[PDB]
């Protein structure tokens, strides 16, 4: 009963007769008059057990006089009737018929070297096959028609062997030898390991060996026994009005017994074989639909025309047991009702109704009617709670005091979607919730309802107290943010409370305390927002962890003073010297966590809610139609707009320009007309009050209500204040192209009849996307859990070497990613050091808390190697010192948690939101360049002759500040070693410059490059000074396509002038599209040119899927110059010819794509050869593993950072690590030659072959790179692969391979219902990790 | 305590053992028939145990001494 | 599931359930009848010179 | 709608659903993934054994709270062995390797 | 439906997120009273007993 | 009678309810100026003008 692992293998023909309880010999079910089972059908009491407990068909043995004997007088046992869940039936088959999961998947053609289509004709009684050819006139395994069947029969008589049917395929499986036919493939594997002839051994060396080791036989792919599901698992039960009801397995068993009966009746009656054949193919239909119905043939149905539910349909899909029944279940001791606002509450409190908890807490209530003595029996107690009697409340009232409870909202989209609560019982019918848990739940009070759950056992109350309580969670597990940020009502009322109006009463008078400030406003003798001179008594913990206080005189307003009677003794006044909008608030409550701790902030959250509600209602900010004002000059823009589109429309009638340019000028004008409208209202909204107070007129922030929400960040925005004031941009018809005319009225002026039709385009288009791609992001989150399943942090620290290197992601333009919010909480990989060298704080590892981000702020070091969990080396779990801070708590992370099922919720929960040249220096900095080869030109400017140099503007400090890229030989103005001010246009280049600049000055003549062969002469008629123009390869002569153009810039004697400082020739083998400037005899200086070459969510998905993009740019393999091969044969060639290494590489690349390095030109390992995207499968292979991580943590980041939705970058790192848990083995010693194996497994293998047992007989490996619907099915645990997708692929590919489980993953114990080995249940499980080794 | 578990995981150092030291501790008053050491305050035992920890008198080790000495007062008591 | 401009005067472009039946379930407009073949029509006011 | 014990569904021996059916709430699969990230174990255990599927376990759990003893002795879910016997009725020997 | 004397202002966090706050009078005037008519049935059939 | 939330007008863009409020203020108010001349019970002579 205590069991450890779960084994799957094939079942023997004999094992099922050791399973079952006899035979079924009939098709009957039950007796139609007396609704009792029949004998030897699919219901018989003799086979499977009784119908009533301890009662048989006659009725001899009843009421447990005789316990466990059998009633002879019918054959029926006397035991329990729960045994009807267990007892299986078995039928002999007349002929052995094939199993479908080892046919259609392929496991039986691949096992026999035959096609799956070329098997069926032997099964379907169409064509004989050679069983054992002693005479070699017909080679074995041959598809012989009935015509030639007579021809060879007369030649050989009985000296040959040839049968047809699915018992002949048993004879084919019977003949051959496992180990002998494995000997030959193991021998001739090393002949010629071709890529089109590798896997047909590499699969077959796996499968032929697996039959020997796992103890399996080649005969067991056929069925001679059909096991029967026990009848309680296929129950035909009575409904009410004489009608009955059956599962789909009753009737599908009936079509097999009768065909196993009619075939029985044919053999004795000496039947013709053409009858016996057509009987056999009906059984072949009947077996297949019983196992997997809609797989092979026309779907056998009932009378209601739907396909019958097969057994595989009871496994596959959303209606299979692995998803609908064993991961998500119904649960008792639970209820639900509509939620509503409870404003008065405290944080740990939920508002539960009285009329509800009588049925959740019913056996808890029964617990203290018997123990109190107020009920002698339970039936005495049952009809008291149903009478709603007097003590019933006050016994329940004792119980629910200090009894936790759960509240859950579907979809519980992250870890805070189910939080514990403690009830405080109200009398009513709905559920009142705390106002600062709405933002944690995505709750709008518009009709949603939540589920409540009862923590029954003792730990369940302890876990609800300690782990998930609503006061235990304040912060995010995604980032440092608090999820207790006040949303809309209070954030107006705080902004109304703290304000500065210059006029009210009592301007600049004296006050003595914030108590007497509230003596003033509550008396009407002052106002809230009016400046005064006060005194406060603040505190500080700038002593040795001790409260130090001081006291000064201040300057503030009255309403700002009253708020200071709340804050708990740890902050300066410098948070509340303002108007207190939203971002003015989110730094207050974040700081009091970073100063005081949780239990202060539990009160501090409940206490601002007690005043921002009571004040905004007291002030009251209604919204009249005159609070919505209209811009005054709004019409006069539209008349100017119909003046500016006036000359555009009448001009196209003349034809001076096309509609193709006219459109964007109309897109220009109506935007730039609106960009005068959308500015106009923002004069007389934010300062439209010009008040007067002992002065002429004084201007300030206005008191209009729709502005105050926008000035607080409560509702609306800049683009949303438009459509209540002015014209609402442009609105697109849903094809993609946009109309020329905006909607020139806002809503306050009323839309036109026709424009509202155009307005309805965006109404569905927004709603037929935001309600469609919610499903397209849900399926994303599921595979994020799956590849991050079995990871559980199971150490403190192994302490390996250094890891990945951080550098800020300021790239392109402005300072996009400061390093302070990338190194925060991280573990320092190594000892780090200042710009002052050898000035080290850290002994290779520490916790970077809130001061060290400010330490590296001061010192201009801005490049940090950090420890990331891919750079750990421990298997089946990671060390905590590569992860970082426990974001949900704020300390270093403990031993036992799962971070992968954290990180999968950090991605999908934002996923339901995010579906929809010349170069200048910007500021005073230096100029730095890296990987540089450049040359001074004739002018005295620069041209860059390196694919890999970037323009960097270092300030006076020593950290990077900007970055721009440069192409090959753009027209620069500056060099290096300079510190030039911003505002100049230095890297100035055309969109068409791809120069054929040389580095070395010389003399240009015509040489080796004739007209007619490789050139069409295009002498420029207007100026004369063109040359023989190199065009592309696809327009020249094929007699001249054997070579390329190659211009030899000469010295006096005629040689190609070399690169200065090397003995190698550098003349230009010209690439395509090159118009050469000057003709024979001319010169070019250094740096001067020979010729000129003129020219969301599924993006999130493809990176974690590693979808190889459609136009892959190619990337190199090793250093060295290039040779070329075949010219214009479908696709061209490129031959790798290194500096010293051997040169065998040649690749079918196109010339149809443009190049980067020239033909006689060198390139390096890991660089690019073309232009375009790339598959990361290369970028793991050619460039090391510490770039594909820096790719994916940054390439996917331009989606989530785009909408500014912050996720800490440890969460990309954990789940790309799971995409690399494999290898491609190259050498040998333990494995096959070129098979696949987990690198975490083969590092246990090289843990000993290089350890002192062996010197080195090990094997060498690359790294594999999978997606996320591949890396989960390429995992050792077969239950998880059956738990997720494609089980018909899985359970056959797991069966013959003998694949066990180990109960390690967080699904692997749920399906058995065991405790999770994480956190609370981890230390229990490591005892089981040793109690097998200790016993 | 009643509202948070911070001031007891400052002592224990883990979000799961504070459940596990009290999963062990809070059975002795349900069916063990014993009494706590702190003032009771009409409390259900999943926080009465949490009180005994966060009053500094209980870690995992000190529970293991009162469960050892109970067995050596039944072992020679039989003989 | 879109709003074609040929739905003018026949199909109400603000009547659908907002769930997964957004582009299929529709009403008919006020003044609409059906053709003698079975197509969707709309009355109009014919202009005779101004 | 609330439920302590209503009638259980016939085959999988788990509770029903719907208020008018006197069923229960559905603690789905997506509701598991938050609990694993919490690291809570017993709450994620006893939402499957004593609440949901174990026939013997909910009986004792009734007698656990009547007499007062807050305790949870789990067992095997009576739909897991269902899935075991269903593959056994597909002729592939999945089984239990005990200790 | 009926018609309600309405007034746009926040109220101490009682009308927080598009919530409605009705007063006690409009209950007693029986303005939103709905008569829902259930339909239950009793059926008696034969048995084997 | 009903105290709704005025922080659901701007960002939700249901704005004619403010105009449904204002024209709704007029029509019941004239229901009270008429009920002046039905309880005070002056005549129907000034009513027919009004």
């Amino acid at each position: 009963e205590e069991f450890d692992a779960i084994k799957i293998a094939l079942a023997s023909p004999d094992m099922i007769r050791s399973w079952s309880f006899g035979e079924v010999k009939k098709p009957e079910t039950i007796n139609y008059r007396t609704f009792k089972p029949e004998r030897d059908g699919l219901f018989c009491a003799r086979i499977f057990g009784p119908v009533k407990d301890y009662e048989c068909l006659c009725g001899k043995y009843k009421r447990l006089k005789h316990r466990g004997v059998i009633c002879e007088k019918c054959g029926v046992e006397v035991t329990q009737t729960k045994v009807r869940r267990e007892r299986m039936g078995h039928i002999e088959l007349a002929s052995p018929t094939a199993h479908i999961w080892f046919l259609k998947s392929s496991r039986i053609g691949l096992l026999l070297d035959m096609p799956l289509r070329d098997i069926e004709r032997v099964l379907y009684f169409e064509s004989y096959v050679v069983i054992e050819g002693g005479m070699t006139n017909l080679e074995r395994q041959q598809i012989l028609t009935e015509e030639q069947y007579l021809d060879a029969l007369e030649e050989f008589g009985d000296e040959f062997d040839a049968k047809m049917g699915a018992e002949a395929i048993q004879a084919l499986l019977k003949s051959m030898d496992l180990e002998q036919e494995c000997e030959q493939l193991r021998e001739e594997l090393n002949e010629t390991n071709s890529e089109t002839k590798r896997k047909k051994l590499t699969k077959r060396i796996k499968l032929l060996e697996a039959f020997v080791q796992s103890g399996n036989k080649p005969e067991w792919m056929i069925l001679t026994v059909l096991p029967v599901l026990p009848p309680d698992l296929r129950p035909l039960v009575p409904l009410d009005g004489g009608r009955f009801a059956t599962s789909d397995l009753n009737d599908l068993y009936r079509r097999v017994i009768n065909r196993n009966n009619r075939l029985k009746r044919l053999l004795d009656l000496a039947a013709p074989d053409i009858i016996v054949r057509n009987e056999k193919r009906m059984l072949q239909e009947a077996v297949d639909a019983l196992l997997d119905n809609g797989r092979r043939g026309r779907a056998i149905t009932g009378s209601n025309k739907r396909p019958l539910k097969s057994l595989a349909d009871m496994i596959k899909g959303k209606q299979g047991r692995f998803r609908q029944n064993l991961l998500g279940k119904r649960v008792d001791y639970s209820g639900r009702s509509v939620i509503t606002v409870g404003p008065y509450l405290r944080l740990h409190q939920c508002g539960l109704p009285k009329k509800m908890a009588l049925e959740l807490f019913k056996p808890f209530i029964y617990g203290k009617l018997e123990l109190r003595g107020l009920a002698t029996t339970i039936k005495a107690a049952k009809k008291m709670v149903e009478r709603e009697e007097a003590v019933v409340w006050d016994i329940l009232d004792e119980v629910i005091r200090e009894h936790p409870v759960l509240l859950n909202r579907a979809p519980t989209l992250h870890r805070l979607g189910i939080q514990a609560f403690e009830p405080v019982l109200i009398e009513g019918k709905a559920i009142q919730l705390h106002p600062l848990v709405c933002a944690a739940y995505n709750a709008d009070f518009d009709g949603d309802q939540m589920a409540v759950h009862v923590p029954l056992t003792l730990e369940a109350q302890l876990e609800a107290r300690a782990l998930m309580m609503s006061t235990n969670n304040i912060l995010s597990p995604a980032n440092g943010e608090p999820i207790i940020v006040p949303s809309q009502d209070v954030v107006l009322g705080l902004y109304y409370m703290t304000r500065d109006c210059v006029n009210a009463k009592g301007e600049g008078m004296v006050l003595t305390g914030p108590k007497e400030a509230e003596r003033l406003y509550r008396s009407g003798l002052a106002s809230l927002h009016a400046r005064v001179k006060v005194r406060i008594t603040e505190y500080e913990k700038d002593a040795n962890g001790e409260l130090v206080a001081k006291t000064s005189l201040k300057d503030t307003t009255v309403g700002r003073a009253i708020l200071w009677m709340i804050v708990p003794k740890g902050l300066p006044y410098s948070i509340v010297n303002q108007a207190l909008g939203k971002k003015a608030i989110s730094k207050m409550l974040n700081t009091c966590y970073r100063i005081l701790g949780l239990k202060p902030t539990v009160i501090f959250a409940d206490q601002i809610m007690y005043t921002g509600f009571a004040y905004a209602a007291r002030s009251g900010a209604s919204v009249g139609i005159d609070d919505m004002v209209i811009p005054e000059k709004k019409h006069e823009i539209i008349s100017e707009a119909e003046a500016e589109v006036a000359e555009i429309q009448e001009q196209f009638q003349s034809g001076l320009v096309t509609a193709g340019e006219r459109y964007n000028k109309v897109i220009d004008i109506w935007a730039a007309a609106n960009d005068r409208v959308s500015k106009a209202m923002m004069d007389n909204l934010q300062t439209e009050t010009v008040i007067n107070r002992d002065g002429q007129e004084e201007k300030q922030v206005s008191f209009n209500s729709i502005y105050m929400m926008a000035d607080s960040g409560a509702r609306g925005s800049a683009a949303q204040i438009r459509q209540l004031a002015g014209m609402r941009g442009l609105m697109a018809k849903p094809d993609g192209s946009i109309i020329e005319t905006p909607i020139t009225a806002n809503f306050r002026e009323g839309l036109n009849v026709l424009q509202y039709f155009i307005s309805t385009h965006g109404a569905r288009k927004g709603l037929a996307d935001t309600a469609l791609k919610t499903a397209n992001s849900g399926y994303l989150t599921r595979r994020l859990v799956d590849v991050a399943q079995d990871l559980v942090v199971t150490e403190d620290d192994c302490g390996t070497h250094e890891g990945i290197m951080m550098t800020p992601v300021i790239e392109g333009g402005d300072v996009k990613e400061p390093l302070r919010d990338r190194v925060l909480g991280r573990v320092t990989a190594e000892d780090v050091l200042k710009p002052g060298t050898a000035d080290i704080l850290v002994p290779r590892n520490t916790l970077l808390h809130e001061q060290w981000c400010d330490l590296l702020e001061e010192n201009s070091v801005d490049a940090v190697k950090v420890r990331s969990v891919v750079s750990c080396d421990t298997d089946f779990g990671v060390c905590a010192h590569c992860y970082g801070r426990d974001l949900a708590r704020g300390h270093i992370i403990n031993k036992g948690e799962a971070i992968g099922v954290i990180a999968a919720q950090s991605i999908g929960e934002p996923g339901t939101q995010l579906t929809m040249s010349s170069i200048q220096v910007k500021n005073k900095g230096s100029i730095k360049l890296s990987n540089v080869k450049s040359v001074v030109n004739s002018s005295g400017k620069l041209v860059i002759t390196s694919r890999n140099t970037e323009l960097k503007l270092i300030d006076e400090f020593g950290r990077t500040k900007e970055s721009y890229k440069v192409p090959y030989g753009a027209v620069l103005a500056k060099g290096d070693g300079e510190q030039v001010a911003g505002g100049e246009t230095v890297a100035n280049w055309d969109p068409h410059t791809m120069p054929v600049i040389t580095e070395v000055s010389g003399f240009v003549r015509f040489t080796d490059m004739i007209d007619g062969q490789t050139i069409t002469r295009q002498t420029d008629e207007l100026t004369g000074l063109s040359s023989l123009v190199v065009l592309d390869s696809a327009e020249r002569t094929a007699g001249g396509k054997d070579l390329r153009p190659a211009l030899k810039i000469v010295d006096a004697q005629g040689n190609d002038v070399l690169i200065p400082g090397t003995d190698m020739p550098a003349q230009y083998f010209l690439p395509g599209k090159a118009i050469v400037q000057l003709e024979d005899g001319v010169q070019i200086s250094s740096g001067d040119t020979l010729a000129r070459i003129p020219q969301g969510l599924p993006r999130v998905a493809d990176l974690f899927e590693a979808r190889r993009p459609k136009e892959p740019a190619i990337l190199a393999e090793i250093s060295g110059i290039v040779s070329f091969g075949k010219e214009t044969k479908g696709k061209r060639r490129l031959v790798i010819t290194p500096v010293d290494g051997s040169d065998p590489y040649e690749e079918m690349i196109p010339k149809w794509r443009q190049l980067n390095v020239f033909e006689g030109e060198r390139v390096e390992r890991g660089d690019v050869i073309s232009d375009g995207p790339e598959a990361p499968h290369d970028i793991l292979r050619l460039r090391g593993v510490h770039a594909v991580t820096r790719y994916i943590v940054n390439e996917v980041q331009d989606v989530y950072r785009l909408q500014g939705v912050k996720i800490n970058d440890k969460h990309i790192e954990v789940i790309v690590r799971q995409m690399l848990r494999k290898a491609t083995i190259v050498n040998a010693g333990s494995s096959d030659f070129l098979e696949g194996e987990q690198v975490e497994y083969s590092r246990v293998k090289i843990a000993n072959r290089e350890l002192e047992a062996n010197g080195k007989v090990g094997a060498t490996y690359s790294r594999d790179l999978l997606g996320i619907t591949k890396a989960s099915l390429a995992t050792e645990s077969f239950i998880s692969a059956a738990s997720f997708q494609e089980t018909t692929r899985v359970l056959t590919e797991a069966a013959v391979a003998g694949k066990r489980d180990e109960l390690r993953g967080l699904k692997e114990n749920v399906i058995v219902g065991r405790l999770i080995p994480a956190g609370t249940g981890y230390a229990y499980h490591q005892d089981r990790m040793r109690r097998r080794a200790a016993g | 305590a009643r509202v948070t578990v911070q001031d007891a995981v400052e002592k224990i150092g883990n979000r799961f053992d504070l459940v596990l030291v009290a999963a062990r501790r809070a059975r002795q008053m349900q069916v063990g028939g014993k009494d706590p050491l702190v003032p009771e305050e009409n409390d259900k035992t999943t926080v009465i145990a949490l009180r005994e920890i966060e009053e500094g008198l209980i870690n995992n080790q000190i529970l293991d001494v009162r469960e050892r000495q109970e067995q050596q007062e039944q072992e020679a008591a039989e003989l | 599931r879109d709003v074609h401009p040929t739905h003018y005067g026949r199909v109400c472009p603000i009547e659908t359930p907002e769930g997964p039946n957004i582009g299929l379930i529709n009403s008919l407009s006020v003044y609409a009848q059906t053709n003698e073949y079975g197509f969707l029509e709309t009355p109009y006011r014919k202009v005779t010179d101004g | 709608h609330a439920r302590s014990t209503g009638s259980y569904s016939l085959v999988t021996q788990q509770p029903l659903g719907g208020k008018a059916q006197f069923g229960g709430q559905r603690f789905g699969e997506m509701e598991v993934w938050a609990l694993e990230a919490y690291g809570a174990a017993y709450t994620l255990q006893e939402m499957l054994t004593v609440k949901s599927d174990d026939v013997n376990g909910r009986t004792k759990m009734y007698k656990n709270i009547v007499d007062g003893n807050h305790q949870m002795e789990p067992g095997m879910p009576e739909s897991f062995n269902v899935l075991l016997k269903e593959i056994r009725s597909l002729g592939i020997n999945i089984e239990l390797e005990d200790e | 439906g009926q018609n309600m004397r309405v007034a746009f202002m926040p109220w101490n966090g009682y009308n927080f997120e598009d919530s409605i706050l009705v007063s006690e009078r409009v209950v007693q005037e029986d303005r939103f009273t709905t008569i829902h008519i259930q339909e239950l049935a009793c059926v008696s059939r034969d048995t084997k007993l | 009678d009903i105290v709704l939330n005025p922080l659901g007008v701007p960002s939700r863009m249901n704005i004619g309810q403010i105009l449904e409020t204002h024209l709704g203020m007029a029509a019941k108010g004239i229901g009270d100026k008429i009920n002046a001349m039905l309880k005070q019970q002056q005549e129907v002579a000034k009513l027919r003008e009004f």
